[PDB]
């Protein structure tokens, strides 16, 4: 037995003599087994047995043997079974070879990429290059040869091209892999060389770790600066590199829920080290930041005080603490920089449903009262969540603690749920909120209406009861918010209005029905809210006296300690800006409404005023020194620029600071903007990004001001909320001082 | 390796496009001065570069975008002779 023409004395093409002449082997039926016998007979070491001829010519003479099967066991290559001697039909180009190795010079690599974890399988064996074939490559292949490399799952079977690679001649070509092993070596009968890939590509891949992101800094769970990694080093990333769809994707990546905001400057404080060029230009959909493509640049980047950070919707800080079990115990949660225990009052099991889905173990078996599991260590947290049960996170929940009732003494929430993670209606919509709107009822896997025919407050009591909305104010018909689509599954609903659930009332039966949907029901609970600012020149202005809905009337809210963060709350609820100021009472005009709440302290977590803890609702009478009066931020400022009304233009909205397109951007415009700000004729509109460039999402392109607006979004534009504009194409102003 | 005019009324006027990569592209306007507009005259024979525009004015082009940000000094014979992000690097839209 001899290898010849190969890279070492130990790999390449099998001979075997007889007669007293040489000649080679057929690879069909050699297997691994085979390689393994032929090495071990062989003074070479056996640790690594592949089979293939490496880089190899074609046989020549007669093939003397074909289709063996040694099984491993046979010292000799000879004692095995095998086929008649000289008599079989192989050609010259499916000469046998064998690989030898002792496994620690075999390494593999990935390159054409952006990192260590993107590009084309390139293949070390023995000093040679190589490429493995398309032919049977999949995700479970390539989830084995991004584990062996230290990075993550594999994601995609392609790749962005950073840099062009250099042909090869030989090939590897790969069986199926059980998905488990820790190296590609150890996959089943892996063949290196001989085959040709005609009619196939070469092996692409893109693993996790290429983009991988990181939130650092904040002081709630889902908040803070954002960072990447390029396969093994850390780098912030410019406000001016970061869309609000590349945000979406981060925090979706996280397990953080929806974006609430994108904050630009060094909100969370300057980082140190890297600052990464690219551009991403995620489309929206995608599961993770390497997927996304990227737009690098070889210049340099920006200072380390324009690092952006991210606010994300799932803020809520929930645990488990005392119990024999860590899936079973009193339920606490932090807000306002304090740890807390729950209030019970309003606590139910679709809530501990997704406390322990949340937790990731098994679903809830019930919520024990009192002080069974442990007293709270203190003051006690009124808030009130309304779960679906569907939903895998708290974050994902309604919740509301505005106004919410003191608790009694002892009620303190708690859960029991089981191990097994395996373990696994009424809705109002278009109201403008959660307890307010059309009526839809999901009865035979489909949603559909109510009609309004004998539809009054008695019905509207009982929807309002069994979603946990107090009580009934308005029980609308007459499509009051918007048609509906889908059955309409009830008539003449007949409720006493002490039932507890819809279905229990004498209705003529399911499909029983002579209604349109322009007849669908619909209602207004007391738990619905809504907040206002009031003024004589507007009733929705963004500067006057702050009211609330509640139980039907209007209301409102004391100024007692109420701090910057609720009046930005309040602020960018009403859409006006992300902060405002307190003022003395107006002497216009104040209506004698009531008071309904005070003492308002919001986290730094919600958007919504509604999540801001409180003391409980009270109607009293006070006098007008006691209200609260808000003027908000201008909605829009110019930055970077020498003095105090020139330079870069931004525009807050959808929680987010961002920058105006210059498609159409002129002098016409440029005099709005002036004006609003309140400062003197316009002189210049420039474009390209003179003042540098912006932060956060392009929120306006292609503005169509006449020049005598009074706002920018009383001129129009054919695009808001959408541009397919970049950051260096960002609009300024000079107006005179 | 060709580089043509297309949509200007005339051979030596329009939309800059190069032909690589077995396909026709664009080049972006970011940074595109007189001197890359000279480089590509004296390319086709034109003689010296009297506007270089952008923004798509002699209408927006389809296929890939193949060089942004150049940097011709003006004495270049050919166009890819220029100082560029490469082929492929760019961050522009039609
Ligand atoms: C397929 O791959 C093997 C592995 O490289 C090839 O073997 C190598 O062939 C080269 C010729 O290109 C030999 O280089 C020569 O080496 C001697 C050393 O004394 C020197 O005198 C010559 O000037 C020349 O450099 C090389 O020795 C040989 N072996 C190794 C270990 O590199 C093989 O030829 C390829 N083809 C086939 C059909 O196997
Ligand atoms: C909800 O019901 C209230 C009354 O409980 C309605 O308020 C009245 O609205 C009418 C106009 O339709 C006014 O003239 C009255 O002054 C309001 N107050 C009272 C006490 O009658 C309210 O309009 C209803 N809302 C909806 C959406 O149906
Ligand atoms: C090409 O450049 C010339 C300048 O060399 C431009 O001609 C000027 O255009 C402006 C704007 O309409 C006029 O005010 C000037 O009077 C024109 N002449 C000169 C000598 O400046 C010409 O418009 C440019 N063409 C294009 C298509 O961009
Ligand atoms: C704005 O315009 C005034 C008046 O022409 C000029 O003095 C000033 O330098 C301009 N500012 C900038 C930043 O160009
Ligand atoms: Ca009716
Ligand atoms: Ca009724
Ligand atoms: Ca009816
Ligand atoms: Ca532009
Ligand atoms: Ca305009
Ligand atoms: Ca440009
Ligand atoms: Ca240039
Ligand atoms: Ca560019």
């Amino acid at each position: 037995l001899r290898l010849v023409d190969g890279v070492t004395e130990c790999s390449g093409r099998l001979e075997v003599r007889f007669q007293g002449e040489w000649g080679t082997i057929c690879d069909d039926g050699w297997d691994s087994y085979d390689a393994a016998v032929a090495c071990k007979q062989l003074g070479c070491p056996t640790a690594v047995t592949a089979i293939g001829r490496v880089n190899a010519s074609k046989g020549f003479g007669h093939i003397w043997l074909d289709s063996v099967s040694c099984q491993g066991h046979e010292p000799a290559i000879w004692q095995c079974k095998h086929h008649e001697w000289g008599k079989h039909y192989c050609n010259h180009n499916e000469d046998a070879g064998v690989t030898c190795s002792d496994g620690s010079d075999l390494e593999l690599r990935l390159r054409g990429g952006g990192s260590r974890c993107a590009g084309t399988v390139e293949v070390e064996i023995q000093r040679l290059l190589g490429k493995v074939c398309d032919r049977g490559w999949g995700l479970k292949e390539a989830d084995v040869v991004c584990r062996q490399l230290g990075c993550g799952s594999a994601l995609k079977t392609s790749y962005q091209v950073y840099s062009k690679i250099q042909a090869t001649n030989t090939w590897l070509f790969l069986s199926s892999c059980n998905g488990n092993e820790t190296s590609l070596w150890d996959c089943k009968n892996w063949q290196w060389g001989g085959l040709t890939c005609d009619h196939y590509e070469e092996a692409k891949i893109t693993c996790s770790a290429h983009r991988e992101p990181r939130l650092v800094g904040g002081d709630i769970p889902c908040s803070g600066r954002v960072e990447v990694k390029h396969g093994d080093t850390w780098g912030s990333i410019c406000d001016s590199d970061f869309s609000l769809e590349a945000a979406s994707v981060l925090c979706r990546e996280l397990q953080c829920g929806t974006v609430v905001s994108i904050l630009g400057g060094a909100h969370f404080g300057e980082g140190n080290g890297q600052i990464w060029a690219e551009e991403f230009q995620c489309e929206g959909h995608e599961s993770h930041l390497s997927l996304c493509p990227v737009a690098p640049r070889p210049e340099g980047t920006c200072s380390h005080s324009r690092d952006v950070g991210v606010v994300c919707s799932r803020y809520t800080e929930i645990r488990l603490v005392n119990g024999k079990t860590p899936c079973e115990g009193r339920v606490e949660l932090k807000t306002l920089g304090a740890w807390g225990s729950l209030c019970n009052s309003h606590w139910d099991i679709e809530d501990a449903h997704v406390l322990c889905q949340q937790l990731k173990c098994g679903v809830a078996l019930s919520t024990p009262g009192g002080a069974r599991f442990g007293k709270g260590n203190g003051q006690i947290w009124r808030h009130m969540f309304h779960c679906t049960g569907t939903e895998q996170h708290m974050g994902d929940c309604p919740v509301t603690a505005l106004g919410a009732s003191l608790c009694p003494s002892e009620q303190v929430a708690s859960v029991i749920c089981s191990g097994n993670q395996s373990q696994t209606q009424l809705r109002l919509v278009n109201g403008g909120g959660r307890c307010a709107g059309r009526v839809e009822i999901y009865h035979e896997g489909s949603w559909g209406t109510i009609c309004d025919d004998s539809w009054d407050l008695s019905d509207a009591h009982v929807v309002c009861r069994q979603l946990g909305c107090g009580e009934a104010i308005n029980a609308t018909g007459s499509a009051h918010f918007g048609e509906g689509t889908g059955p309409i599954w009830l008539d003449e609903m007949k409720c006493n209005g002490k039932e507890s659930r819809i279905w229990q009332c004498h209705s003529h039966g399911w499909g029983q029905q002579n209604c349109r949907h322009k007849e669908d029901a619909g209602v207004i609970c007391s738990e619905f809210m809504s907040l206002r600012l009031t003024s004589e020149a507007s009733r929705e202005a963004c500067a006057g006296r702050l009211e609330v809905f509640y139980n039907g009337a209007w209301g409102t809210v004391g100024k007692s300690s109420m701090s910057e963060t609720t009046v930005g709350v309040v602020c960018r609820q009403l859409g006006c800006a992300d902060k405002g100021k307190i003022n003395p009472a107006s002497l216009d005009k104040a209506m004698s409404i009531p008071m309904w709440v005070d003492n308002v302290q919001c986290p730094k977590g919600p958007d919504t005023l509604w999540q801001c803890p409180s003391s409980p609702w009270e109607k009293r009478l006070a006098s007008p020194s006691e209200e609260t009066w808000i003027t908000c931020d201008n909605k829009i400022r110019l930055q970077e620029g020498p003095t105090s009304c020139s330079g870069r233009v931004e525009i807050w909205h959808g929680g987010s600071w961002g920058t105006v397109c210059d498609d159409s951007w002129d002098l016409d415009d440029a005099q709005v903007v002036c004006q609003q700000l309140g400062c003197g004729p316009a002189l210049k509109a420039f474009k390209e990004a003179e003042f540098g460039q912006g932060t956060g999402p392009i929120w306006l392109n292609e503005v169509k001001c006449k020049g005598n607006e009074s706002s920018l979004w009383d001129c129009p534009a054919r695009r808001w909320g959408h541009s397919e504009c970049g950051h260096k194409e960002d609009a300024a102003v000079n107006c005179t001082d | 390796g060709q580089l043509r005019l297309v949509n200007g009324g005339g051979r030596c006027a329009g939309r800059v496009e190069i032909y690589h990569e077995g396909s026709w592209g664009t080049i972006c306007d970011d940074s595109w001065d007189l001197s890359d507009a000279h480089v590509v005259c004296r390319q086709l024979g034109c003689g010296e570069a009297i506007n270089a525009t952008g923004s798509a004015h002699f209408g927006e082009g389809t296929g890939p975008i193949w060089l942004d940000e150049m940097k011709c000094n003006g004495k270049e014979s050919r166009i890819w002779q220029c100082h560029s992000h490469g082929w492929g690097q760019q961050n522009c839209r039609h």
